[PDB]
């Protein structure tokens, strides 16, 4: 709706909302087409929405046991910096991401101690108190 | 050559074996008279080797061309038979020629290799080439 | 003078529109391929793609295909005579028109 | 309402206030799934 | 004219072949106020396109009707000289 | 576009569940589509007086064959568009057995459809699939380009059921 009501048809924002134009954009084209970080942001948040909802949806539906879910989100917790792109919108979430790599390592070295090594790694609380502790800050910057 | 010797044994291959060619060389400023004959083993080449065949060619070589006596005078003269259509230049013409078909023939004076009658596609483009 | 002063205060039709209706026939004006011919939309250009209708001839086809899809010239194309651009779908359209594209196709064939 | 701005101006106005609140509800990997109160335009 | 004829013409200048058609090149279509069609693709696109300006260039040198045709006049040449071995 | 306080993205107009009916395929491959040479001469509202669904038949049918399975994305969208009934799908399907050259290239066609239509009027849709397995089983052969490859009537619906991605347009499980 935001982007329609900016009288641009031809960005094209996918279901899990990465945001790519329909065709080549000239040099006049990319200057109406883009859109400030704000937007861009918000976006991203959606993408998180949107990617913990679908491990969950895929949980509910018969694909996926309970552990490849609870990896699922631990997955997407921690790698949020490879998986999406808040970051390059917002540079103030790499010290959230690089707090979110650190607890990983720990926890990995505390559940992979005796075990061995590789996927499968759970317990998601500690990056997801310190996503919920960024939303509680970056929340009135969007809302604004 | 190959394209000769070919197009000869596929016309005269069980008709007539002793018959002769006339190849004229031309070339600005003067024209030169060689006669040909063939023998009986190049027409059974000709029959094996009709399309492409460079290497039968080669290996062909210059046998079989016995070269034959020919006389150019001015003591005698002669004329022209030419089709019934009296196009005898298909080249412009693809659909129309026919390799082995029936034609008409009449006494007549030939035409210019490019001439009007030869070169009816020509009209029909450049007329076409303003449209309408 | 005094006319000038005021001014500035049938089948054929009907085969133009058989024309102007079935593209098939019409999305071909490129019959010439590449050719070179030598010689404000309005009344035509004697050259490049031509619409009747309107009295507009177009240099590319997305403009002549694209002005064909928008409202103006299927106004005018109404406006014309009738309006069948605009003209359910009770088993009848199926089985009777359907049937006839069997049929209409096999006599093609 | 799959397939009016002027109702939609909070509504849009606020999203992430709801992301914050989803985002926190999520449900933990050992509940199957989690009945939730839901505040709906 | 003259003078530059009794003494110099600057070292007698003359623009050479090259000179010329690049100064043709150079020059801009004087004024600036024939249609030939062409099919061009567009992005992710075929669209039939009428083109101007020069395109015209063309070769066609010694090949097709025409110079081989003109060519033909000269064949009663051929025949003052005959030989054969 | 539309001018006043909103933009709206090509026609996305109805129903087919309960958003809209252009949704089913992705936007790039749909503006492909509706920026073709195709979808603009032979089909909507001036090709086909509007939108009809028969004379839209009549447009595929009057397309060796030279069509092969761009002209049948074209067409497949545009039965998506215009989202015939479930009943005339059916006689569609299975009518006129006295000629063997109408259903040829109209089987994928009017199958593909189905499989974008809906995933479960329910036991009716039931039916077509099960009949499409027994056409699946008929033992057909067909051609199909984007690269060229001929393909069997079995190997593309059970491999297109069995399959998320169909040349280019993602798929849902039924
Ligand atoms: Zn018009």
């Amino acid at each position: 709706l935001l982007i329609h009501r900016k009288g641009l048809t031809y960005l094209h924002l996918d279901y899990n909302f990465n945001l790519k134009p329909t065709k080549t954009l000239t040099t006049k084209e990319r200057k109406k087409s883009r859109l400030g970080n704000s937007f861009h942001l918000m976006r991203e948040l959606l993408k998180m929405m949107k990617l913990i909802v679908d491990t969950h949806v895929q949980f509910r539906l018969g694909n996926v046991d309970a552990f490849q879910l609870a990896d699922g989100i631990h997955y997407i917790l921690n790698h949020i910096g490879q998986l999406t792109g808040i970051y390059r919108y917002k540079y103030k979430v790499m010290h959230q991401i690089r707090a979110c790599k650190d607890l990983k390592h720990i926890i990995y070295y505390k559940f992979n101690k005796n075990l061995g090594k590789g996927p499968g790694c759970g317990f998601w609380q500690p990056a997801w108190r310190v996503w919920l502790n960024f939303l509680r800050g970056t929340i009135p910057l969007l809302e604004r | 050559a190959a394209s000769e010797v070919a197009t000869h044994s596929k016309l005269f291959a069980d008709k007539k074996r002793d018959c002769i060619d006339i190849s004229i060389f031309s070339t600005p400023g003067s024209v030169s008279l060689s006669a040909y004959n063939l023998t009986d083993e190049g027409y059974q080449w000709g029959e094996e080797n009709k399309d492409i065949m460079n290497v039968l060619s080669e290996g062909f070589e210059p046998t079989f061309s016995t070269h034959a006596q020919l006389l150019l005078s001015d003591r005698i003269t002669g004329n022209f038979i030419i089709p019934s259509g009296n196009v005898w230049n298909y080249t412009f013409m693809g659909t129309a020629f026919n390799q082995e078909g029936d034609y008409n023939f009449k006494y007549g004076i030939p035409l210019e290799f490019y001439n009007e009658m030869h070169r009816p596609v020509h009209f029909l483009q450049f007329s076409e080439l303003a449209g309408d | 003078r005094e006319e000038y002063a005021e001014q500035a205060r049938p089948i054929e039709l009907q085969a133009l529109k058989s024309k102007y209706t079935n593209y098939d026939h019409l999305i071909k004006g490129s019959l010439k391929d590449l050719n070179k011919r030598k010689l404000s939309f309005k009344r035509g250009k004697k050259f490049g793609f031509y619409c009747d209708i309107c009295n507009l001839t177009f240099k590319d086809t997305l403009q002549y295909i694209d002005h064909l899809n928008h409202k103006v010239h299927a106004i005018k194309f109404e406006n014309l005579f009738d309006e069948p651009l605009i003209i359910d779908v009770p088993q009848e359209e199926f089985e009777l028109c359907y049937h006839n594209l069997i049929k209409d196709f096999v006599e093609v064939r | 309402h799959s397939d009016d701005k002027k109702a939609f101006l909070g509504a849009l106005k606020y999203l992430p206030h709801a992301i914050l609140k989803l985002l926190e509800n999520m449900p933990h990997p050992w509940e199957q799934a989690k009945e939730v109160k839901v505040l709906y335009h | 004219t003259e003078i530059k004829d009794i003494i110099l013409g600057q070292n007698i200048k003359a623009p050479s072949v090259k000179r010329q058609k690049m100064a043709e090149l150079e020059a801009a279509r004087s004024e600036k106020q024939m249609k030939t069609k062409t099919i061009n693709a567009q992005g992710e696109e075929i669209v039939v396109v009428a083109s101007a300006d020069y395109e015209s260039q063309t070769f066609s040198s010694k090949n097709e009707w025409r110079k081989s045709a003109i060519a033909n006049t000269l064949l009663y040449l051929r025949l003052k000289n005959i030989y054969v071995s | 576009a539309v001018n006043e306080f909103q933009v709206e993205s090509n026609i996305s107009p109805k129903q087919l569940n309960n958003q809209s009916v252009s949704l089913v395929i992705p936007r790039l491959t749909r503006d492909k589509i509706h920026n073709s040479m195709y979808y603009k001469v032979n089909l909507s509202n001036e090709s086909l007086r509007g939108n009809t669904m028969v004379e839209l038949l009549k447009v595929m049918i009057g397309a060796h064959l030279h069509m092969m399975v761009i002209e049948f994305k074209c067409i497949l969208m545009k039965l998506i568009e215009i989202r015939p009934n479930f009943q005339q799908l059916n006689f569609l399907l299975n009518v006129k057995n006295e000629n063997g050259f109408d259903s040829k290239y109209i089987i994928a066609l009017l199958l593909v459809y189905a499989r974008l239509q809906y995933y479960y009027e329910n036991d009716l849709i039931k039916l077509f699939k099960v009949q499409l397995y027994k056409y699946s089983q008929h033992y057909f052969k067909l051609k199909s380009f984007p690269e060229l490859c001929i393909i069997h009537i079995d190997e593309l619906v059970d491999w297109l059921a069995t399959q998320d991605h169909i040349w280019g347009i993602p798929l849902g499980k039924c």
